[PDB]
RNA sequence: UUGACCUCAAAUCAGGUAGGAGUACCCGCUGAACUUAAGCAUAUCAAUAAGCGGAGGAAAAGAAACCAACCGGGAUUGC
RNA sequence: AUAUUGGCGAGAGACCGAUAGCGAACAAGUACAGUGAUGGAAAGAUGAAAAGAACUUUGAAAAGAGAGUGAAAAAGUACGUGAAAUUGUUGAAAGGGAAGGGCAUUUGAUCAGACA
RNA sequence: GUCGAAUUUGGGUAUAGGGGCGAAAGACUAAUCGAACCAUCUAGUAGCUGGUUCCUGCCGAAGUUUCCCUCAGGAUAGCAG
RNA sequence: CGUGGAGGUCAGUGACGAAGCCUAGACCGUAAGGUCGGGUCGAACGGCCUCUAGUGCAGAUCUUGGUGGUAGUAGCAAAUAUUCAAAUGAGAACUUUGAAGACUGAAGUGGGGAAAGGUUCCACGUCAACAGCAGUUGGACGUGGGUUAGUCGAUCCUAAGAGAUGGGGAAGCUCCGUUUCAAAGGCCUGAUUUUAUGCAGGCCACCAUCGAAAGGGAAUCCGGUUAAGAUUCCGGAACCUGG
RNA sequence: AAACUUUCAACAACGGAUCUCUUGGUUCUCGCAUCGAUGAAGAACGCAGCGAAAUGCGAUACGUAAUGUGAAUUGCAGAAUUCCGUGAAUCAUCGAAUCUUUGAACGCACAUUGCGCCCCUUGGUAUUCCAGGGGGCAUGCCUGUUUGAGCGUCAU
């Protein structure tokens, strides 16, 4: 109470918080999501 | 490759030669370090010339035989019959060398006029704490010069 | 930087997969393990040439050709036709080879000089010049090029006696001595012609 | 213009230099010319600012507007005045955040240190 | 299983904390640090590192002592009481 | 572990009190530029290895 | 909130007896801390600390100072710090020595003054 | 019996010093191959990179057992 | 005298201008991956000033609609302008196993020019 | 299939790359082995594949000779501007 | 023709709206492209003579970023199994309680632990995100509390082994070796307090050190207690070591 | 015929291009020479009235002393005329100090917050036992002091 916020703006500050807590997530995971699924050594079992 | 009448010409980058390239943009900037170098030592040597006094030499070739030029020094013998010693002359602007010896007269009799000229020319100061200063010239080979016979 | 682009350990994977065959970073846990490198096409790789710090800055020129330009660029002064083409307003003035009195060169302020420019006729260069500062085009501005004046009246010396201190601050005159003649201050922009204010003392050097 | 080595003619130093600057040179930075009466009675054109200095508004919105200052804001580069201030919609008021170059100093808030700054800079009493 | 299965027998560690260093590069069986060898007087590097002679090199840390001598030169290593 | 030695006790102490949001109060200084904590850690994603 | 013009004066028992109160203040405040939220004189205490004992160490410094004084060796702590190669350096005499024949030489043949001029 | 000498040791003896970091430049050792040769092995890349040792604000070199074959020059360094 | 892609301090550029330029304009050798050696990112802009939407009302709440601040919310922290792919609503038009195009004209829509 | 033994197994420990270990399959050596992984030399070379960015105008071919460890390539004369 | 920047020039345009962007609205040019009107928007930008380049993309299994059709599709199908009422709440197939039915069936879906993880433990509050449906629930989010040892273990010993010294090698980073070809060391009486040693008064010839929370090993039990700790705390009753 | 599909425009969306900006780089130039056993570089941990970072710092802990400046810090709370002054301040300057555990790292060791020894001192009935506080114990090498060895060697 004293430092700044109170319990509405914590209310109000957590929420948009959150949300850029999350953008970022769904940024990492779309620059990510092409190599990924990367192999260095995969094996395709199938010859015959 | 080899394609038509064009000079053979050699051209040694082969090696790494970018890692090892030399560009003189500082030629403007060092000419002016140089500059205030002369200039500070001027200073630092108030009345005193820069230079020493050197002495006229034949250029050693068939080719420059005929171009007498700066040498680094004048021979005992020379100062010896300027009337001074190799200890004083150094102190005062006059260079010394040990290792020419003189076998021509010619030059003889002209390095010792160029030392006979200078210690009438020169101005010396007692050694002391406050000694006097009267003026500062710089170039002591360009007012007793080297001209050719 | 001799080392942009390459700073990174990346060989290629090559055929089999389904990607170019271009180098490709290596690893794991972040965006660019995999990504392209090495290249001109690449984001974060090099560029084709990079620019090298040797290559010819200054140009040499024979010093005849210099001195030939520069006694051409001294004669156009003397023509109002390309005087007057170049920008410079003398459509008042007595005569083009402009020469004043060399106590020019003698006096200190700068309200006393602009006093003189101003009853040898020069008022309107001047007006041009400090009604044409305009701003820079472009990223030139965050250079250290922000302004643009046009060009004014070059006044000519032969001792400089606090005349180049007064018009030091007045914008776009220059001054030189008629011995250390610049071209560039004679043709600028290639343009033959510019108001020169001679002292007679400097027309007279001249010959 | 410029003929020193010392000094540069670079923006972006120049602007580095403006805001990161410490609180010692925006004291100097936030100086605040005075008005003509004072301009006689003690011989200068322009100080520094400090609290409880009272003023006068040249430019702006608020222009006219008199006041005493409430508080200097040198890391904002603002001055604070009171009777000057915008009823935000609440109620509240909040006052407004000025620039001292857009003021002029009616009545100085004098101190040792100032009276002496004042017969350095050729001042009076 | 060479794979998922051999991922699974992964419970004991080959390496941990360096007391030069900080980081989990100290092999144990042989007591060795793989970026600083600790034991070793000098520490690791080759000039074909030149990323990892940024990653530890001076600068990167607090430079205690060493921030202040550029300072302390300029003044001469002067010495004794400020002034009046 | 359960049986474990101190240097470790001492780390996991440190990620423990690293383990908390932003305070509210710096998102209200006057020229700021941090809106949440981005060096964040928790058990399931990211194993901090020690 | 104290200040070292007026500690300075004071004896080693008096800061001594200053110092063991001071702790007690910080002890109350680190009660009175956990009952309340903001506790501010905490600070001033724990700053005013430390202006006693750097009171007390450069007052128990002067006193070995001036009682190495006039010796060849004093400790460390009291020493110079200039850099290790300013200290495993010459000194001034060192370097300033000469072999007679030199001294003799330049005592003779010192370095003239002169000047180009008839 | 004792006192010397020489040599070798010990001491938490008095006083000191060296070690490591950095390393663009510098001094030495050690030392490659890709490459070029339209093949390749001598060769070249290269008396390079890498590895090692060691200093400074510059280092190194330096006042001739030198250049030369001149009517002879005159430490070294650099352009 | 010479060297100097390192360190300390200064001055400048016909240089890059946030996929560029140092890998890093920002809490970057950071987060993160790997046993380890090592690898190694992304990410700048509200506005002059937070004046950062008091208050009313529906709603479980987010939020919405009114109000209001502002020069401007077609600047509401997902905030400079705000392109394209892609998408919704509206309006016009056509449409038998493709669509689109070229020449020529009808019909419709729009523009033209007054030659007052 | 084998299931009291040439058994199974944790932890500690030794062996490290032209080297280890191998009841031997060229098998295993951190999803990697007829020679691991990391960085550097390294923008390795490529007579070989792929691509190579604005308009109009004027002129406009060759696949043929000779030599080449030459035959998916160069030099050479020709053609062309 | 066009693009980024440079020198001259139009005393060039511009907050009375520059640049940029949209415009099956207009003009010029064969064309590259240029110009105009409208809307949007908000601070710098152009024509001309010349200089200069990191100067013009439909392509490169191109680089980075982003977005689509397929597609509300494949599909969310092992582990025998769920149901009724009530309470809570904005809201309940999934939360809580109760009743029923059933499973693991003691080589377990129980009770503890080693590695490893690191606060996931417990409580209060809470639902934007996570729990590939839901969610009032939670190993999630927010704030906080929480791990008590003379006896358990580490610590101590040594195994396989690792590794300094002295020494010897190596251009050198470092290697061999581990008692070796070393002058490798403390400990006790008289001397009774000077305790420094005269002798003493002789004792192997040793001679680093690290290395096992499963080997060796000095000593502990019951009951009770907490939201979460206990062979640790409380109470009682005991033991070992060193003094 | 509507739905549907396609094309164009307006408005709204997704997305973050262009335009403008720039406490950043890059390159050139000039000047200077300044790490460490007086314990460096680097690391671990911790420190603020409310901070996880970055920056600063070390149990004297976003700092103390001193010097200059001469009234702020400001996100909030707290301080407040000491403000015509030995004096504000995340100020600047910096010459006095502090400088945890470490690290060449130095008592031995270190995957241990492990185990010692000497001196002074205090307490417990205590030169010996336990604990607390303060200060020391590395190796190679040199100059010198002290002690000692060797039928190596001299004189007696
Ligand atoms: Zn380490």
């Amino acid at each position: 109470m004293v430092s700044g916020v109170t319990e509405k703006q914590y209310k109000k500050g957590m929420k948009k918080m959150q949300q850029l807590e999350k953008n970022a997530i769904n940024t990492q995971i779309r620059r990510e999501i092409k190599r990924v699924n990367f192999q260095t050594h995969y094996r395709d079992e199938l010859l015959q | 490759a080899i394609s038509k009448n064009l000079p053979i010409l050699k051209n040694h980058f082969r090696k790494h030669w970018q890692e090892r390239v030399k560009v003189h943009f500082d030629q403007a900037g060092k000419k002016v370090s140089r500059r205030n170098a002369r200039a500070t030592r001027a200073a630092k040597i108030a009345p005193r010339p820069l230079d020493l006094l050197r002495p006229v030499v034949r250029a050693p070739t068939v080719k420059y035989n005929r171009k007498v030029r700066a040498g680094r020094g004048f021979t005992l013998a020379e100062v010896k019959a300027a009337g001074l010693t190799a200890a004083y002359a150094r102190t005062i602007g006059i260079a010394v060398d040990h290792r020419r010896q003189n076998r021509n007269q010619e030059i003889f009799d002209a390095n010792v006029q160029r030392l006979k000229e200078y210690q009438s020319k020169i101005i010396v100061f007692p050694r002391n704490g406050k000694a006097p200063e009267a003026e500062q010239v710089l170039s002591a080979a360009a007012t007793f010069p080297i001209a050719q016979p | 930087s001799e080392k942009a682009g390459h700073q990174t350990s990346a060989e290629s994977w090559g055929t089999g997969r389904a990607v170019a065959r271009i180098p490709r970073v290596g690893g794991g846990g972040t965006g660019r393990s995999g990504q392209g490198a090495f290249g001109n096409m690449c984001r974060g790789g090099r560029m084709f040439a990079p620019t090298k710090t040797w290559r010819k800055w200054n140009v040499k020129v024979n010093h005849n050709e210099k001195r030939y330009a520069t006694a051409s660029a001294i004669a156009a002064t003397a023509v109002a036709s390309l005087v007057l083409a170049r920008g410079h307003r003398v459509e008042k003035i007595p005569e083009i080879p402009l020469v004043v009195s060399t106590d020019l060169e003698s006096i200190q302020k700068t309200k006393e000089a602009v006093a003189a420019l101003k009853a040898v006729g020069a008022h309107s260069d001047l007006l041009k010049v400090l009604k044409s500062k305009k701003l820079r085009a472009g990223k030139g501005k965050y250079r250290n090029r922000r302004w643009t004046q046009r060009r004014g009246p070059l006044v000519v010396y032969a001792e400089d006696n606090g005349i180049v201190k007064a018009l030091r601050n007045v914008p776009g005159v220059e001054t030189a001595n008629v011995a250390s003649l610049n071209l560039l201050q004679l043709a600028p922009g290639a343009h033959l012609g510019r108001f020169v204010i001679w002292t007679e003392a400097a027309f007279t050097k001249l010959d | 213009a410029k003929q020193s080595l010392d000094v540069s003619s670079d923006r972006r130093k120049a602007r580095k230099a403006y805001f990161t600057a410490p609180s010692s040179q925006r004291r100097v930075l936030l100086s605040a010319p005075l008005s003509k009466e004072l301009r006689a009675q003690y011989g200068i054109k322009a100080l520094p600012i400090r609290r409880d200095d009272e003023v006068l508004v040249v430019r702006g919105s608020k222009k006219g507007q008199e006041g005493k200052i409430s508080s200097v804001y040198r890391l904002k580069f603002a001055v604070q005045v009171d009777k000057v201030t915008k009823e935000k919609v609440n109620g509240a008021s909040v006052p407004i955040n000025l620039h001292p170059s857009k003021l002029v100093i009616t009545k100085l808030h004098l101190d040792k240190d100032r009276k002496a700054l004042i017969q350095r800079k050729g001042g009076k009493l | 299983g060479k794979g998922t299965p051999s991922f699974g027998k992964r419970h004991n560690k080959s390496h941990t904390l360096c007391n030069r260093c900080g980081r989990r590069s100290f092999h144990v069986q042989k007591k060795t640090c793989s970026s600083c060898g600790y034991p070793a007087a000098k520490t690791r590097s080759y000039n074909w590192g030149a990323k990892a002679k940024r990653r530890h090199t001076t600068g990167t840390g607090r430079m205690r002592y060493l921030k202040h001598v550029s300072r302390r030169f300029k003044n001469g290593f002067q010495t004794g009481s400020a002034s009046k | 572990a359960a049986q474990k030695s101190f240097r470790i006790k001492q780390k996991m102490a440190k990620a423990k009190k690293q383990n908390r949001p932003l305070p509210q109060w710096i998102r209200l200084r006057t020229n700021n530029t941090i809106r949440y904590n981005a060096k964040r850690r928790n058990w399931r994603r990211t194993k901090m290895n020690i | 909130g104290v200040k070292a013009y007026e500690l300075r004066t004071k004896s080693k028992e008096q800061l001594a007896s200053q110092l063991v109160d001071l702790k007690k203040e910080l002890a109350e405040l680190k009660v009175q801390k956990l009952s309340r939220p903001s506790l501010p004189k905490i600070k001033t205490v724990r700053k005013s600390i430390a202006c006693v004992l750097t009171v007390i160490n450069e007052q128990q410094r002067e006193a070995v100072r001036q009682l190495y004084k006039g010796k060849k060796y004093q400790p460390k702590d009291l020493r110079a710090k200039k850099t290790r190669a300013l200290r495993r350096a010459l000194t001034k005499f060192e370097a300033s020595q000469v072999t007679e024949k030199q001294r003799k030489k330049q005592i003779a043949f010192p370095q003239r003054k002169y000047a180009i001029k008839a």
